[PDB]
Order: structure tokens, then sequence, then C-alpha cells
């Protein structure tokens, strides 16, 4: 990823991702904040809450 | 969308660059070769101020031109380490640059490698040397007449040569009274001691190297006197006036008496300072700083002569032919740094100005110039005429060694790299004869400026050098024939010849490794 | 796009894995001319007209603007290599941009990355246990001729090169004379200790080993004398100026009387301070400081010299060297201020010597240790700054060989010789990795390939020569000598490289390969680029 | 050093300064040599307390409105082969304790041979031309803490590796919290 000022890191958390990009739909501005709290108390799985949570919401 | 690599750098090379680097340093010879020989003309610059430079000076032209081309600036730096180093030879450095430098192409041309001809060009430069201290014919110091004649032929080319009866006298004995042996054995001759000076008017014959020191100042008080016959100067760098300090001082006065009491005290200061000066029995002060009205009045009672705010480097030279010291605190204060080395002090008018000459001195180690003729713009070229003649002189105390001039010497190291070339063997021979031919072009010029069939007196000159002693046969560089040097009587030193085959081979060597030029990336 | 509002742009799959090697592709093709001892220089021309001349790998690509982030790590590459060995800058970027693109003509077939990664570790972890096997040890050998042509060969494709016979022995004489004394443990050879000056002049040839120290200072007063036999060298870190009084300490005076008195001790502080160090027979005084013009008359009619604002990394080797000792106050274990005799230094001639107008201050024969210093002759300023980076390079290589005692041969022999060892180990792993390691020994081969191309040579059978050569030498025990050969490009014939006298650190080797293959797995494992929009 | 003991401190070794606004007044010429003179009695003063206790390294912590070491004190302390350590922040002040077993020390009246931390050995290392770093190892009171270096090659590298062992740590955590 590289940052508008001219920055560049490669990650590969799934929480780091998210954190970068800049987002501007409301519905996955929610995303971002649900994998920090699995980055909190897990600390592990931050990229499989992801797909769940994207997941369900389509089979809705 | 617009990405980029190497955000618009330009980029170019290939055997392109090479062939562009070879004819940039060309081009600057090409502007220069008119001005070599005795029977060189004249050009004029503007500079971005609005004076005019008109000089013969090889480093005085180049270095007033703006060029683009980086193979361009290397050819003007060139020439001022020619001049910062021997002073004299900013001309055929630059000439011979351009001829060593073109006779390269013709082998790149031929599927050569340029590693190839790099070390042809080395290998051929150690030759150089080794046949040019064969030729050499050392000087003797201590020989007058001799000495003026190496002057005489370094300054027959400038505009001083309709008075080279002059510049001579002028330029040997400021060298002679400069060198000086302080501590051990470190012999010096520093040229910052010898001040010229320029004056609009008069005429060019009454130029004159003083035994001493003149300064532009006058007496601080019109009641001192202006001629003494032997003073005894004191130098002095502190100022002679109440001052404040340093370290937040601050008064509080609540009596009647404190305030003039207060300024009482700095009236008995400078009283203080004045009587441990008149206690030596100077007959002039000279300060780097001001005075104050007080310290007039109390010198005037003495018959003590003061200047105010005299330079640095002007009062250092003084120092240098008084004989004294610089004193700061007036309180250190001895008798051998009090000056009885001069002999004269007056005070004249010259064209509405008055100057100060301290003459007349013992054993003086630094003088001044003293140049008058028509204008600025005359008296500037003289100046830079007579730094070329006492770099000449001085070069031979340092080295006395001396070579043919005029062209004898090019053809010298010519024979000797062609009989020796023909030993070898290999893809090394043929730019090693190259080297050799392309020396050829500093005779050459001088058959062109004065007006001559230069396809007849080269082959003339060539085919003497043939025989066993004919080293010393050059041109004659006014009429155009062949003569001898030991009788014509062009000599110059060695440090020269040294300086200008040394510079010229690796200009050449630096310029011959480039391939690629990467143009424009902001610091 | 559609979905995926992020304010930018995005490339994905084989876009962004192709356009990340042709930016490595494109930097290495900068470098790929200044290669060997045939390879040219470069010039740099800024935006102002500063021209730079160079053909080393660590100055031409930090002095360039990179924007790619493919591209930058390439470039910051080089830099570590400058710091951690010093030599081999150009040398290791090549390596590394074409490991890159061997491995793409792998991934764009049906290979998962992966499987090139764990591959590529395996290769550089057997590659460098190979090298230890491919060792000399330079002890065996002459020691004296082990380091003359060690040093000789980074002479080579520099301006210095023909002149190598004659800096190669200043090089040494200058490591040398340097050598620190551990706890006898190791010796130790610090580098960036000697003193390098440039000063346009006289030939290449006219440049000097000064045995002592060099000074780019003038003296301070023109009275001063500048010639002093026998020496004391006494080090300070104060300035010699008129004491004041500190922010919190003012001046009220109540009595007009006791004015005098006060005035007079702000010069009197500093001049008793002077008169406690010449006393006990201090010659030359350095100061970090500045001195004042009143403090310089005192070393006038003492006959001694003082050289102000002297750099504090300068008067460190000066003080080491001679025994003194840089004290930055006067005080002692007591309340009063003295100067002992016994923390004075000793030199044998300290002579103010004129170069090329400038001046500039010698110190010789230090007693206590022993110091050099080189000061370098050229035709300008574009080529004596040339010749200091080239003489860098090379006070780095002679400073490995002493503390690493091992070199390897160099003129592409261990290339050549690496990418046999690796092609028949391959065949015993009969798996996907078996494809990762083949690429990593045909990755190797670049280096002869840039050499006899630069030399306007046949670069076909010359390295069908070398590999037909070396297949003969692990092979057939009774030849295995010919492992020494390499390449020799004033001729075009494979040489005996141990014979003729081309040696290199084994650490420049090792080293280039773990930086190499680190670089290259970084890369390679990048799937997707979002670029930001600047604010 | 070897068999060092390590001492923190919080106060400044510097001229007296007081939290009044506080300034000294000359009206003699022989009240100028004593303000010198009785100066430098006091940095002394300061440094003979520290070296009877049998210090060899020393901590001082950052300080930002006075200075916190002047010239003459570290010129005292080079002569009593002391290590001086200056610019200690004040947030790893507790993990700096929690290590070595250092009492804080902020006032020179409480500097006694107690208030300090043993040690078995001391001593600043030497990169490859990357920068020097300090390790002090073999503590005599070890604590609960420890430490990584992360070494690397690029500065994406070294930031990627941190992340990585950053999650070896978060699994340990949640096998110790719910043992399944
Ligand atoms: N009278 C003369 N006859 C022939 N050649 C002369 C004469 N005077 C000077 N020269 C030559 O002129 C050359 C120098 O010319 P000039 O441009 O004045 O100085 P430079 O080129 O060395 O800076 C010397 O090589 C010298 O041999
Ligand atoms: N005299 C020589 N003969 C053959 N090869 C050489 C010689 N000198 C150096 N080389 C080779 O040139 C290669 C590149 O070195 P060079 O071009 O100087 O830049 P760097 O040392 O930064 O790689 C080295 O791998 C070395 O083996
Ligand atoms: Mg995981
Ligand atoms: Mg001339
Ligand atoms: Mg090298």
């Amino acid at each position: 990823i590289q940052d508008g000022k001219g920055d560049v890191t490669i990650t590969n958390d799934g929480a780091t991702i998210l954190k970068q990009m800049q987002v501007l739909h409301p519905a996955a501005r929610m995303l971002v904040e649900l994998s920090k709290a699995q980055d909190i108390e897990a600390g592990d799985g931050t990229t499989s809450v992801v797909i769940i949570a994207g997941s369900l919401l389509d089979s809705c | 969308p617009v990405l980029v690599l190497s955000q618009n750098t330009k980029r170019e090379s290939g055997r392109k660059v090479q062939s562009g680097n070879i004819n940039a340093a060309k081009t600057i010879a090409d502007i220069i070769r008119t001005c070599l020989g005795p029977k060189s003309m004249m050009k004029m610059l503007l500079d971005p101020m609005g004076g005019i430079v008109m000089t013969n000076d090889g480093n005085a032209i180049l270095r007033e031109i703006q060029v683009q081309h980086p193979a361009a600036k290397s050819m003007i730096e060139i020439s001022r380490t020619q001049d910062e180093e021997v002073g004299d030879g900013t001309t055929s450095v630059i000439i011979l640059a351009g001829e060593m430098l073109s006779v390269a192409e013709h082998f790149l041309e031929q599927q050569m490698h340029p590693t190839v001809v790099i070390s042809a060009y080395r290998k051929a430069l150690d030759d150089m040397i080794s046949t040019l201290k064969k030729i050499s014919i050392p000087v003797d110091i201590s020989d007058s007449d001799m000495m003026l004649n190496i002057i005489n032929s370094s300054i027959t080319t400038k505009a001083i040569s309709r008075w080279s009866s002059l510049a001579c006298n002028i330029a040997l004995d400021a060298v002679k009274m400069v060198q000086f042996e302080e501590n051990g054995r470190k012999e010096i001759d520093i040229k910052k001691y010898a001040r010229v000076e320029k004056i609009p008017g008069g005429i060019i014959e009454d130029s004159c190297v003083l035994r001493g020191v003149m300064i532009n100042k006058d007496v601080t008080h019109p009641r001192m006197r202006r001629y003494i016959k032997n003073p005894r100067i004191v130098l002095l760098d502190s100022s002679l006036e109440y001052k404040k300090g340093e370290s937040q001082t601050d008064i509080e006065i609540t009596r009647e008496e404190d305030f003039t009491r207060i300024l009482q005290m700095e009236e008995e200061y400078i009283q203080q300072l004045c009587e441990d000066i008149i206690q030596l029995k100077p007959d002039v002060v000279i300060t780097e700083k001001g005075i104050s009205d007080l310290a007039q009045h109390y010198l005037m009672r003495a018959n003590i002569t003061a200047i105010r705010r005299v330079r640095k480097t002007d009062n250092n030279r003084i120092a240098r032919a008084c004989g004294a010291r610089i004193v700061s605190r007036p309180e250190e204060l001895r008798e051998d740094d009090v000056g009885t080395g001069a002999g004269l002090l007056e005070i004249k008018k010259i064209g509405d100005e008055y100057f100060t000459f301290i003459t007349d001195c013992k054993d003086p180690k630094a003088c001044t110039i003293l140049l008058r003729g028509a204008s600025k713009e005359i008296l500037s070229e003289v100046e830079r005429n007579l730094q070329d003649a006492m770099q000449v002189c001085r070069n031979v105390l340092l080295d006395p060694q001396l070579v043919p001039g005029g062209g004898a010497s090019e053809m010298a190291v010519a024979h000797a790299l062609t009989e020796k070339s023909k030993a070898m063997t290999g893809v090394e021979q043929w730019p090693y004869r190259a080297v050799a031919q392309a020396l050829e072009v500093i005779p050459r010029t001088l058959i062109q400026n004065c007006g001559a069939s230069t396809i007849r007196l080269l082959t003339s000159l060539r085919a003497k050098h043939t025989q066993e002693n004919c080293e010393t046969w050059g041109v004659n560089g006014e009429t155009g024939t062949l003569v001898d040097m030991k009788e014509l009587g062009i000599w110059e030193p060695l440090a020269v010849k040294l300086q200008t085959y040394k510079t010229a081979v690796e200009t050449a060597v630096l310029l011959l490794r480039i391939d690629d030029i990467v143009s424009g990336h902001k610091k | 796009e559609g979905p995926l509002s992020v304010f930018g742009d995005r490339s994905t799959g084989e876009t962004i894995r192709s356009q990340n090697v042709m930016a490595a592709a494109s930097i290495a093709n900068i470098v790929k001319s200044s290669l060997g001892p045939v390879g040219l220089d470069k010039m740099l021309v800024d935006d102002i007209g500063d021209v730079t001349i160079t053909n080393d790998g660590a100055t031409i690509l930090k002095l360039l603007e990179v924007e790619h982030p493919a591209a930058k790590v390439l470039c910051e590459l080089a830099d570590l290599q400058d710091k951690e060995v010093g030599d081999g800058t150009t040398s290791v970027v090549i390596i590394a941009a074409e490991l890159l693109k061997n491995a793409d003509e792998l991934v764009k077939q049906k290979i998962h990355p992966t499987s090139v990664i764990s591959g590529y570790r395996l290769a550089c972890k057997e590659a460098v246990r190979y090298i230890n096997e491919n060792l000399i040890v330079n002890t065996d050998e002459l020691g004296r001729d082990c380091l003359i042509n060690a040093a000789k060969t980074s002479m080579s494709s520099k301006i210095i090169g023909i002149n190598g016979d004659f800096f190669a022995n200043m090089v040494v004489d200058a490591v040398l004379a340097i050598k620190y004394t551990d706890i006898r443990g190791q010796p130790r050879y610090p580098v960036n200790s000697v003193n390098i000056l440039k000063a346009h002049g006289r030939s290449q040839m006219e440049s000097m080993l000064i045995s002592g120290y060099a000074l780019n200072c003038v003296v301070g007063s023109q009275g001063m004398p500048k010639r002093i036999v026998n020496a004391k060298i006494a080090c300070l870190d104060f300035s010699l100026q008129k004491t004041k009084m500190k922010l919190g300490v003012q001046v009220v005076i109540t009595d007009p009387e006791k004015l005098d008195q006060i005035r007079q001790r702000e010069s009197d502080i500093t001049k008793e301070r002077i008169q406690k160090i010449l006393a006990t027979g201090a010659n030359v005084i350095l100061t970090t400081g500045g001195i004042d013009d009143m403090c310089l008359k005192y070393f006038v009619e003492a006959g001694a010299m003082a050289v102000r604002r002297v750099l504090k990394r300068d008067l460190k080797r000066i003080a080491k060297a001679s025994g003194a000792t840089i004290l930055s106050t006067l005080a002692n274990l007591e309340g009063e201020e003295t100067f002992e005799a016994a923390m004075l230094g000793q030199a044998e001639e300290v002579v103010q010597e004129r170069i090329c107008d400038d001046e500039l201050i010698l110190i010789k024969n230090t007693k206590a240790r022993t110091s050099a210093s080189i000061i370098l002759r050229g035709a300008n300023d574009f080529m004596c700054d040339e010749m200091e980076r080239s003489l860098h390079d090379a006070l780095c290589v002679v400073k490995r060989v002493l503390e690493s005692k091992s070199v390897v041969p160099g003129g592409g022999a261990v290339e050549a010789a690496l990418s046999i060892y690796l092609e028949n180990y391959a065949t015993s792993m009969g798996s996907r990795e078996q494809l990762a390691i083949a690429e990593f020994a045909r990755s190797l081969l670049v280096i002869p390939n840039t050499l006899a191309v630069n030399a306007a040579q046949d670069s076909t059978d010359l390295v069908a020569k070398l590999r037909a050569f070396h297949n003969e030498a692990q092979v057939n025990p009774e030849r295995k000598n010919l492992k020494w050969i390499g390449l020799d490009l004033s001729n075009g014939k494979p040489r005996d490289n141990k014979q003729a006298g081309v040696f290199e650190p084994t650490i420049v080797k090792v080293k280039s390969l773990k930086f190499a293959t680190e670089a290259a797995i970084t890369i390679l494992r990048i799937d997707d680029l979002i670029k930001l929009h600047p604010e | 050093v070897e068999k060092a003991k390590i001492g923190l401190i919080q106060f400044c070794l510097s001229a007296p300064k007081t939290d009044m606004d506080n300034q000294i007044v000359v009206s003699d010429y022989a009240q100028m040599d004593r303000v010198l003179r009785e100066e430098r009695a006091y940095i002394l003063n300061l440094v003979k307390q520290i070296k009877k206790t049998g210090c060899n390294v020393l901590l001082i912590q950052k300080s930002i409105l006075r200075d916190a070491l002047s010239d003459l004190a570290l010129h005292f302390l080079n002569k009593m082969k002391i290590m001086v350590i200056k610019d200690i922040e004040r947030e790893d002040i507790e993990f700096i304790c929690k290590t070595i077993g250092t009492k804080p020390v902020a006032h020179i009246d409480q500097f006694t041979a107690d208030m300090l931390g043993s040690a078995e050995l001391a001593e600043e290392v030497n990169l490859n031309g990357s920068g020097k770093l300090l390790k002090i190892t073999g503590c005599a009171s070890p604590g609960k803490t420890v430490t990584i270096v992360v070494r690397g090659s690029n500065k994406l590298v070294i930031e990627e590796a941190e992340r990585s062992i950053h999650d070896a740590l978060c699994v340990i955590r949640c096998l110790v919290k719910k043992r399944a």
C-alpha cells in the first residue's frame, strides 16, 4: 500500500490493510472496526472474521 | 494515470556522447588560439556590472564566459589550476589539451577501446618528463644580468613590452626583498606582502617600487606635524576610547556628586592609557581602531602623530618593513616593539587626495608598487602582467632550471618519442605517436600568428632536429625564420613546462572515460 | 472499477507482477556499463550545474530521484552494501534484478510463488557452504603479496587503475600504521581515521603519505613562528576569550570608585589561565573554540603557535597519537585550577607548509603512536573527488582481508563454479523445487556475461569455455586445480587467476548473496498495489 | 564495565537553581572570583557523594527546564571511571526498574549504597556501521521482563517481521486464558 504522502508499506495482516485504505462507504467503514476488535482480544484471525462477516451479509 | 520512473530525467548515452565531449573541448581552444606569441591581438569583454576587461591573458578570458555544456566546464577549470600553480602558461595549456584530445577520436572510430588509449597516454607522459630533465640547463642566482633576461622573455608578449627595461627592474627588486627566513630552514616568497597601488594619471614611466609602505590616510588633527625625519612608530590594535563591557553592568546613583564623579573617571581612564605610550617616546602612533577627541589632546602635547582606522592588512605590512609587533593592551609596552627601521614620513597630495608615505627603510621585508598611467582600464592590464612577472621570478629561485623556448622544446620531445616508439610492438604503438605529434601545435601557432607559410617552415624544422645537437633550434616569432635560441635569448623555467605537459594529459584522460550523461535530478 | 471506493487506483494479477520487474530491470540497466576493468564512468548534472563524475553504484543511485516503490528497494540495497562491506555496490544490484527476471518466467507459468521462494532459500544456503570449500587462506602465500594484489584489484575500473602499483603501497602502508592494539584477542584496524585531503595541482603521481597528521587549518596571527622543531602539544576544548558573568549573575554598582577594579578583572582572569599553560613549556596550542585577538598577543612574545576553530573529530586523533589529554577545564580534585606537565603531547616537526596558494599544518613524527594522512593531487576539483571515493573503496578491501584471513579468486571464477554445483544438486530433489534451484544457477551466470560484453568480446564461446573448464574441476579429481581460472578481458582467454593475482575478500561475495536473495523475496510476494491520491 | 552498580537519578547536576526567580548581585571586584570558586566546589561535592557508594554506571533522566549535566560535572565524572548515560525518557523508568531492580533517587541525601541495582556486564556494542547499542546482562535481581531485537535488510522487511512476531505472542496469550 502506498500512502498519499509517499509512504509505502508491504503488509499481510487483515487489520493493517483495512486501516491503511481510505474507504468512504459507511457500510464498509464498519468492517474496519470489526477487525479491530478481533485484534484486541484474540490477536489473530483478523482476516477470517471479515470473510465470515462478508459472506453472511451476502446470504441475506 | 500519469506514472513515471525517473521524473523527467534526460539521459543520453553511446558513442554520441564521446563525439560530443571532444567537439566541446575543441571549441574552447578555437577561441584562445589567436592570443599566443608576441604578435597576439587583444580582446575586450563585457562583465554583468558594466565594466570592460581588455586583456591578453588566457585565464582572464575563459573565466568570464558562461557555458552550459558540462564537458566545456572542465576546460575552464584547468585554466585556473595553471594560474594558481605557476602563474604563466594559461594559454599553452588549453591549445595543447585540445590537440591532445582531437587526435584521440581517430582511434575511437577504429573500434578501439578507450582504456587502450589511456595506457598509451600515461606511458608517454613518463617519457616526456625524463626528456625535459635531460635538456635542462642550470641558472646562477647571483647573476643579476641573467635574471633580467628571463623576466624579459615572459613580458615580451604582453602590453608591457614597450617598457620592458622598466618592468624588469620592478618585478626583480620586489621578489628579492620579500625573501625571508624567520625560524628554522623554511624559505618563503609570499606575494601577499607585495601590495600594488593603482592611481589614474601621470605617465607609466613614473612607476617605481618604494622602500616601504604607502597608506591612503591622513593626520587626525591639523596641528600635527606632517614631516618627521627618523620616526619611532608604535602600532596598536585596541581603541583609545572609553567603551562598555559585556558582563551586564548597571549603575545606581542616589547622591548629588555621584553623577559628575562618574563622568570624571572617563577622562582619567584616557589619561592613564596615554601616559603608558608617552613613556616609551614614540613619534607616530598607528591604530586599527578609532581614537577619541580627548586622546588626541594628550598626543599633540608630546608631539605625537596618530592615524585612525587603518586596515588590518595595511597594518600588517608596516610591521614587516619598519620592524615592530602588534600590541593590543598599552600596558604591556616594551622597547623591543618600537619601530626604529624607517627613515622618512611625509604626507603629500596626489590629485586632491592625501597619501601617507613611509619610505627610506634600513632592511624592509615588505614593499608597495605604485602604478601611474592613463585610465582604470589601462592600469588593470599592467597589474595582471606584473603578477605574471613576479610568479616567473619566484619559480626560478625555487627551481633554478631553464629550457629553450619558442618551440624548441616541443620538437625536442617530439623527436625523442618517435625514435622510441619504433622499438615497441603491439596495438599500443599508434596512440603513442599521436601524443608525440600532437605537441607540434605550439610551434605551428607561432607561424600562423605572425603570417608565414606553415607548410614549409614546419618541415624545415622537423628535418633540422634530425641532427644530433640541435635541441635549441626554434622559430622566431617576429620575422618567421628558424633561429637558434642560444643567441636570441628566449628561456622559460622548468616548473612552467612540467605543469603544462602534466595538466594537459590528465584532462585528456578524464574526458576519455565518459559514455553517458544524466541531465537533471534536482540535487 | 465500481465497488470498493478507496479514492485511488489498483492493479492486480500479472499487471503488477510484470510492472515491478520492468522497474527493477531498468535500474540495473543504468549501472550495467560500469562493471569490471573495461567499464567507463558517468556524468551527473543537476539543475544548477554541479558536475559529478563517478562509476560506483552507491553514488549514482543515491543522487537519482526514484519514486517507483519496487525500484527504491534496490536503491536502499546498494546503500546497505557500502556500510556493511564497502565494495561490490554495483555487482549486487545486477544479481538482485536478474533473480526477479528469472522468477517471472516461472510465475507466469503455473508455478506457485511460494515454491520459488522455498527453492531460492535452499540455493542461497548451499551456495555459501560451497564457497567455504573454495576458500584461500592468505597466510600460506606471502603476506605482503596477498595484500598488494588484493588492494590493486579494487583499484581497477577506477581513474587510478594504471597507477595501482603506486597507490597499492600507499594504502597498505596507511592501514598498518593505525593498527590498534586490543586486549590481545584480535588486532583492530580502524578506518576513516586517516585524513584524506584534496588539493588540485601537480600530477596524481605527486600524492604523498604523511608520517603523522595533517590539518586543514592556518595559524592565527601573522606574528607567530611557522616552524617549531620540538613541540609540546596542548589540546584544549574551551575558548580563550574575555570572561563574562552568566545569565543569572548581574553587576550592580552603588559606589563609583569600585568600577575600575571590576572592569580590569574581566581581562585578568584569562591572562592568568594562559600563563599557567605557557609555564610548563607548551609550544603549540590547539583550541576547538575561538581565541580573542587580545589573547593572541601572549603567544607572540612567548614564541608559540595557536590554532583556533579546530574540529573535534580532528582533535581526538591528534591527542590520541601524541599522548596528550583533551581537557575541557583546568579544575582538579580540589577547588583550585592547575595545569600539570604530564598531560602534553610530543611531536618532532610542526611545520606549516604551502600547497597551491592556500596553506595547511603538518604534524610529523608523533612518538606516542603512529598516524597517517593522505594528500591527493589532481587536475581539478572533479578529478580529485573521484580519487577520494576510489581510495575509500580500497581501504575497506584491505581491512576485511586483514580481519578475515580468507580470499576468493576474482574475475568470474566463482559464479561459473557455482552454476555447475547447483545444477547437479537440484537433480536430487524430484519436486517442483527442482525448477527454482536451476534458475538460481542460471541467474548467477550474469557476471561473466556483462564482463565479456563491456570488453567488446564474444560472450558466447568465452562463457561456454568457462563452463567446460569448471565441469572438469568437479569430476576427475586428478584435475582439481581448474577451479581457479576466471576470465581475462585484456586478451580474451581464461588465465590462471590464482597465479595472475586477482583476489577478492570472501565476505564480499558471501554478503552479496544474502542481500540479493532477501530483496528478491520481498518483491516477489506482492500481488496488489493501491496508490492513494495526494491531499 | 564489569561487575557494575547501576543507579537511577532524577535530579540535575549543574549550577544551583531554585523554583523562585533568583539572581546574584556583585558590587565588588573581590566577589567575582568567589562566584567561580564556590560554584566549582558545589558540583565537586555532589560527585564525591556518588563515588562514595561505589557506582560505575550512571543513568540521568531527561530534563527540559534546566540543564541535566554540565560540562564540569562530566569532566569530574570521567576522572573517577564512571559511565554516564543521559537523556532517559520519563515513560520507560518503570521498565528499567522492573529489569535491573533500581530504586529511583530524587534527592542527594537519599543516594545510599542500597538504592543501587547490581549487574554482571554493562558494555556497549558496535554494529557493522548501522550505529551503537547498549546491553546490560546478568542482573542480580531479575524481574519478569524480556526484550527482543529485530534485524532486517530493508525498512519494509523489519516492519513485516515485527508484526509477524506480535502475532506469535497473541496466540500464546490465547492459550493461557482458555486452555483449549
Ligand atoms: N620572441 C619570441 N619568439 C618566439 N616565441 C616566443 C617569443 N616570446 C614568447 N614566445 C613563446 O610564446 C609562448 C607563450 O605565449 P603567451 O601566450 O605569452 O604565454 P602562455 O601561453 O605561456 O600563457 C611560449 O611558448 C614562448 O615560447
Ligand atoms: N583485473 C581484473 N580482471 C578481471 N576481473 C576483474 C578485475 N578487477 C575486477 N574484476 C571484476 O570486476 C567485478 C566488478 O567490480 P567493479 O566493476 O570494480 O565494481 P564493484 O567492485 O563495485 O563490483 C568484480 O566482480 C571483479 O571480479
Ligand atoms: Mg493468523
Ligand atoms: Mg605567457
Ligand atoms: Mg570493488
